Formats: C-alpha cells, structure tokens, sequence
C-alpha cells in the first residue's frame, strides 16, 4: 500500500524508526556511559482506550531496553 | 552500378537512428529500475509505463527501419 | 484515550514517542497540547502547543503568496510530503516530551 | 491559499470571544523563542549560529563557521550563507568546526535545518561522542544483524536500519586521529 | 543514375534525425516512470502529459519522414 | 546534373538538425512531468511553460526546415 | 556546375549545428519547469532568465544560419 | 574547380561544433534557472556567473567559427 | 590541386572536437552556478576551480586547433 | 582530421570531471582542496586518451 | 583515422567515472581512498576499449 | 574503421556504469561488495555490444 521510505512502507513510523537507531546506538557505548544512557531507555506507562466515557481495556508498557522493535 | 551501390551506403547511414533509440530506451529501462527503488509498492504499474513507453519508443525504430527496407528494396 | 503512570520512574523520549504514535493512529489535521510551562517555582503559565498534520493541513497554512516552505531545499531521500510526515511526528514527539517534563516539575 | 491567517496573537481575540475572561489567554511555544527564520541577519560574515540538539541534552548553542552533516545523500557541509535546507540525516558523524579544533559527534539519525537567516538547527535523538563509543561491540552487533534475515516486513525495516547504523560506525571509529 | 543514387544516400542521412528523436523519447518516458514514483496520485495525469509530449516530439519525427519522402518521392 | 543530385545529398544531411531538437524536446517535456510531480497544484501553469518552450524549440526546427526548403526548392 | 553543387552539401553539413543548439534549449526550458515548480514565487522571474538564455543561445543559432547564408549564396 | 568545391564542404562540416557549444551553453543557462530557484538572494550575482560563462563558451563558438572564415576566405 | 583540397576538408572534420569542449565548459560553468547557489561564501574559491577547469578544458581545444592549423597551414 | 574528433569526447569528459569537482567542493568544502587531488588524477587520466588520439594524429600526418 | 573516433566516447565515459569519484568521495570521505580503488578498477577495465580500439587502428595502419 | 565508432558509445556506457558504483557504494558501503557483482554483471553484458561491433570489424576485414 503506502509510499515513502523503507520504514514507512513497512508500517513503521518515523518515531519508531528513529528511536530504534537511538536504541542501538546506546548499546555500543562504554559502560561508564551506557549505564547513564540506560536510564533514558526505559519506557513505563499505561494507555487505555476510553470508548464510552466510563470504561475500556488497558495496555501497560514495561520495556527497559527501549522501544518495541516488534510489529505493533 | 551506382544505384545498387549507393543504396547500401545509404542504408547503413540510415540505420544510425537505431543509436539514439537505444540510448533513449536504455535510459527509460534504467529509469524503471530507479523508479522501483523509490516506490516498490507501485512497481509493476511502472512496468506498464515502461513497456508502453518501450512500444512508443519503438514507434521510432520501425519508422527508421522502414527507411532501411524502402531504399534497399524505392 | 487515557495515558497514566507516566511519571512513575522517569519520562523519556521513547515513552513520549509511543504516546505520540497513538495520536497518529487517529489522523487529525492538527494537535493541541495543554501543559503547564515551568517558568519559575511560582508561575506555571498553561501553554497551548499545536502541531499541524503535514500534507493535510501543515502545507496549506504555509501557502502565503505562493509558499513559505519552498525556500528550503529538501535533502531527503523521498519528496517533500514524506519528509514533512517524518518531521511532524518528530515535532509531535518532542512537543509532548517537553509537555510532560514541564508539567512534571510544575 | 492564505484564507485563514492564524497565529499566537490571532488566538488571543477569538478566545476572547468564547472563553471566560477570568482565565487569561494561554501562552504559546512561539512566545519562548527569540530567534525566528525569515528575519534578516545573524550570519555576520564568518560564523553562523548552530544549535545541536538532542531530546535529553543540548550539546552546542555556540557559533561555528562550518558544520559537516551526514545527510541521506552524503556528508554535506554548511557554510555561512548556505542555502535553506531541511536535510534528513542518516546515522553518521556531525562535525562542528570553529577553527583547527574539532568536536565530532556520531549521531543516531535525525534532521538538520538550515534556515533563511543562516542559522543551522541539528536535531538528532542520540549523539554518541566518538571517544566514548564501544569499539568491541560495533563488530559483534553487525554479525547477528547480517544473518537475521526474517520473514516479517517490520524487522526487515528494523534490520536494514540496524546494519546501516553499525556500518557507518565502523567507518567512524577506525580512521580517527 | 547518380540523380537517383544521391536520392538514396541523401534519404539515408535524412533519418538520423530519428536517432535524437528517439533519444528524447526515452528520456521523456524515463521521467514519466520517475515522476509517477514521486506522486502516485497524479500518476495518470502524468500519462496525460506523457502522450502530450510524445505527440509533440513525434511531430518532428513526422516532419522528418516527409523530408525522407521529399527526397525520394519528390 | 551533379548540382541537382547535390540538392538531395545536402538536404538529407541538413535534416540531422531534427535529432538534437527532438533530444532537447524530450528533456523539456520530461521536466514537465517531474515539475508536475513535485508541485501537482500548479501543473496547469507549467504546461504554459512546456508549450512555451515547445514553440521556442521549434524555432530551430523552423530554421532547419527553412534550410531544407532553401536547398530542395531553392 | 561542381562549384555550386558543393555549396549544397556544405550547407547541409552546416545545418547539423542547429541540432545541438536545440538540445541546449530543451535542457534550459526543461530547467524552467523544474525551477518554477521548486519555487513558484519566482515563476515569472525564471522566465526572465529563460528568455535571457534562449535569446543568448540563439546567438549561436543565428551564427549557424550566417554560415548557411555564406555558403549557399556566397 | 575542386578546391573551391573543397572549401564549402570543409567549412560546413567545420561548423558542426556549434552544436556542442549550443548544447553546453544551454546547460549553463539551465543551471542559471535552477540555481536561482534555490536561493534568489544571489540571483543577480548568479547571472554574473552565467554571463561570465556565456562569454567563455561562446569563445569556443567563435573559435570554430574562426576556422569557417579561415577556410572560406583564405 | 587535390592535396590542397583535402587540407581544407581534413581541417573541417578536425574542429568538431570543439563541440565537446563547448559541452564540457557549459557543464562546469553550470556546475559553478549550482555550486555557488549551495553555499555562496565559498564561491570565490569555486571560480578558482572553474577557471582552473576552463584552463584545462580549453587546452585540448587548442590541441585540436593546433591540429587544425597543421592540416591547413603545415 | 577525422582522427582528432576523438578530442571531442575527452573535451566533454573533462568538463563533467571538472564539473563534479565544483559540485563536490560545494557540498563538502572542508575537503575541497583534497578533491582537487582526485580531480588532477582525473585530468591526467582523461588526457591520457587525448594523447592517444594525438598518437594517431601525428602517426598519420608525418608517418 | 575514422577508426580512432572510438577514443572519443571512452574518454567521455572516464570523466563521468572520474567525476563521480570526486562526488562519491565528497559524500563519503571515510572511504575516500577506497573509492579510488573502485575508480581505478573502473579505469583498468574501460581502457580495454581504448586498447580494443587501438588494436584495430594498428590493424589498419600496418596490417 | 568506420564501424569502430560503435565502440565509442560502449565506452561512455561502462564509464557511466562504473561511475554509478562509485556513487552506489559510497551511498552505502554495506553492499559495496555486492554492487561490484552487478557492475561486473553490467560490464560483461555491455561488452556484449563490443564483441558484436567487433564481430563485423573482425569480419569485413577478413571476409
């Protein structure tokens, strides 16, 4: 279907692509600096769709090594 | 024997129009491979543009080979 | 949509990116972000920060006697509507990351 | 084409038609920037203002006379009165030069804006300085990346992004003086 | 008859115009493939612009073959 | 009549001028397609450039067929 | 008349210069449509550079017919 | 009179080189349109580079045209 | 007087090498206009590269004019 | 004279090679005086053929 | 003499190949001398045409 | 000799073909080893024109 770069034609956004390139660059630093950049790698929040004004399901994020590389 | 000899040298000097029709067709077929690198999800629609454009680029080459066969055989 | 438990450990850019992406599941013409900007320890002026969608509405507001974006020479791999799509999502991810950092210490 | 002149001061009057007056008009991110793009000046010959930015840290707000940025077409160089350029950058090295001394960051990928007033705005996510990269994991990480040939398009977009960041990091860690 | 022998060596070099006409013809359908890969939505309007330029670039190719006939059959 | 035979052998090689005219004309119509692919809104203005340059690139074809009608018919 | 017969085969050889000057016109009037699509605020000032260049590359074309006025009628 | 017959065909094929100058001078006037579409704030500077370049390639358009007058009149 | 005939035909074909330098000078003088439109503060160095390249491209243009004089007047 | 039409292509080859120098030095001007170090290697190796044509021009005229 | 017009087109291909040597190394100067290997790998094979065409010149002249 | 001018255009063919690898491998030296496979695939099949032009050159001289 889509038109664009190689991340855009695979169903991946720019923010998911450019965080992956920030994910993999953090891993290949020195451990004096990798443990510092480990702090900004962790993603912890929860989202919940709210369909009626009252309820919905919820989806917790607990990833410590960066953004989900998998297809979401 | 000049009319049979000049129609050979005029024929080889006529089919030089198969140079630029090969230079143009090689650009358009190279621009097809480039156009797939831009947008691979549209790719086999642009092959419909290349072969249509190949048959219309060959509207030159059978018009020039027309001249080659007409003076060899008017 | 309700996002919560954001400020539990810390706020990162990768976390703000996934909050940005679900705002791109909906496909609007604009975004409005409402947050409290940390001017000082006393004043927290509430800010409206807004982000337009690229070839739907961002390009249309730039058409002032021609266009204001044509001065820039796009050095992308693809054309301008695809570099503006990547640039608006990058604008949405930083305006949201700054929103929940300004609001966290406000 | 210009049938709706919006703006920060134009949001003042319409919000003063429909909101209660006990709230003042809210502020905007336009109000907190002192440098715009269209207005003439701020190049003054040799040195233009550069702004190398990450989300987590600001790495330079100084003035340089030249920046070398790793565009997706290749490493270009921004001189003083450069053309306005919205340039996407691949994983590569940003070289900020003010003279003989050189500060060279390897960046993860993210845009760079040269503006109509000469000011350069580098905007990356991760900026690995070239003296703090691990040279033992640059080669171990590409090996599993070049062999993982999977069946999904998402990891094929992620593996192609994986080696191209590593491969430009081998070439950015070897020939440094 | 060298009068007719010059007619066939002349009309041979008269159709080397079709080299350059086919050269621009591949270049035009080269950018039709490329330009449709930039903007796939306007891609069939570009087909309207491709055959627009094809007819007007062939207009001189049909100016050439009449001169090939204004040598041989005139 | 070597002269009358020379009104063919010159007028044939005079009409290699339509080669580079056609090879240019496919470029300028080729840039209409890319020019419309970049900005699809002002594509109706750019055809007022791609026909403006056609009438100014047939200026040279109306100088070459000025010459082939000064050899064959003058 | 072998002197005046060579004046027509030389006039056909001179007319090949009008090929490449049409290629430079299709390149230049191609660059107008690319340029005026890039920055359509300059869409008529770029005609001011096109017709400035079209008039100064037909400086070459009027030189080419100056020879065709010099070997045909002198 | 075969020597005067040799000068009309010689200077006529000598002025084929105006085609490559006409093709080169249109690229430079094409980059003038395209280069001034990037930044028009140096556009009146850039025409100082185009008209500098126009003088230095029409140098070669007179270099070959020197030989056409060196053949026909000497 | 057939040796003195071919010296003015062999000098005609000899200067079609000036078509190539006229094409190359216009590319480079177009490459400075697009070059100085990128970053015009290095422009006074790029004209130092242009008139280094105009120096060496015209040198083979004078290798060919040396040969033009060697067939004509040697 | 038909032997030295081979100087046309090296004369158009030398203009592209000197043209991509100005297109190379305007993109990356910090290595601009290094790119002349590949351009002058490119000049001497295109006029390598321009002497090979002039090998034949002098081999016909005077030999 | 009409044989060695083949030296025109091979010398024109050189300057495009030696222009993109300049251009390829202005866009990736980290492999700036490795592309000179790729350029002279091109230069080692394109003058095969300049020695396939100089043979036929020396096949007319004395053979 | 007049047939050998067909080898001029195959000289500007592999010149722009080898110049497209110096641009191609500098864009990504990930597949810098893979792309030489397509240029050398491009090399021998653009020579396919050369020994077909040298088919008749080594024919009309000797048949």
């Amino acid at each position: 279907a889509p038109s664009g770069p190689f991340y855009r034609v695979a169903g991946m956004s720019y923010l998911r692509y450019s965080n992956i390139c920030a994910d993999l660059l953090r891993n290949v630093l020195k451990e004096p600096f990798k443990a510092k950049a480990q702090a900004r790698q962790a993603i912890h929040f929860r989202q919940a769709p709210y369909v009626d004004g009252k309820a919905g399901a919820s989806k917790v994020y607990e990833l410590e090594n960066g953004i989900p590389k998998t297809a979401n | 024997s000049v009319l049979a000899a000049s129609k050979m040298v005029g024929a080889g000097c006529a089919t030089i129009a198969l140079a630029g029709v090969g230079a143009g067709l090689g650009v358009m077929f190279g621009s097809l491979i480039n156009g797939a690198a831009r947008n691979p999800n549209i790719a086999k629609q642009l092959v419909g543009y290349a072969l249509l454009g190949f048959a219309l680029t060959e509207s030159i080459a059978l018009f020039s080979l027309l001249v080659v066969f007409l003076i060899l055989f008017a | 949509l309700a996002i919560a438990d954001t400020y539990k450990v810390r706020v990162t850019f990768g976390q703000a990116s996934l909050i940005v992406e679900e705002l791109i599941k909906h496909n609007p013409q604009s975004y409005q972000i409402l947050f409290n900007k940390f001017r000082s320890a006393i004043s927290f002026k509430p800010t409206v920060a807004t982000i337009l969608s690229p070839d739907l509405l961002e390009k249309q507001l730039e058409d002032v006697t021609g266009n204001s974006l044509d001065a820039y020479d796009i050095e992308a791999s693809h054309e301008r509507s695809d570099v503006l799509r990547d640039l608006t999502e990058f604008h949405l991810g930083v305006t949201l990351y700054n929103a929940m950092l300004e609001n966290n210490c406000s | 084409e210009a049938a709706a002149p919006a703006g920060p001061k134009e949001f003042t009057e319409v919000w003063n038609k429909k909101a209660p007056s006990t709230l003042i008009v809210p502020e905007f991110p336009s109000n907190y920037t002192a440098v715009k793009a269209v207005g003439e000046g701020q190049v003054h010959g040799d040195a233009f203002p550069v702004n190398f930015y990450t989300p987590h840290s600001i790495l330079s707000q100084a003035q340089k006379d030249t920046v070398v940025l790793p565009g997706v077409d290749g490493y270009f160089g921004v001189k003083a009165s450069h053309v306005p350029t919205i340039a996407q950058l691949k994983p590569g090295v940003v070289e900020l030069h003010s003279g003989a001394e050189s500060e060279k960051f390897f960046v993860s990928g993210g845009f760079a804006f040269v503006h109509p007033n000469g000011v350069t705005d580098i905007c990356v996510l991760e900026a690995a300085t070239l003296d703090q990269v691990d040279p033992a994991a640059v080669k171990s990480a590409l090996a599993a990346a070049s062999a993982a040939q999977p069946t999904d398009e998402f990891e094929q977009a992620a593996n192609r992004a994986a080696i191209e960041l590593y491969s430009a990091l081998e070439s950015a860690v070897e020939a440094k003086a």
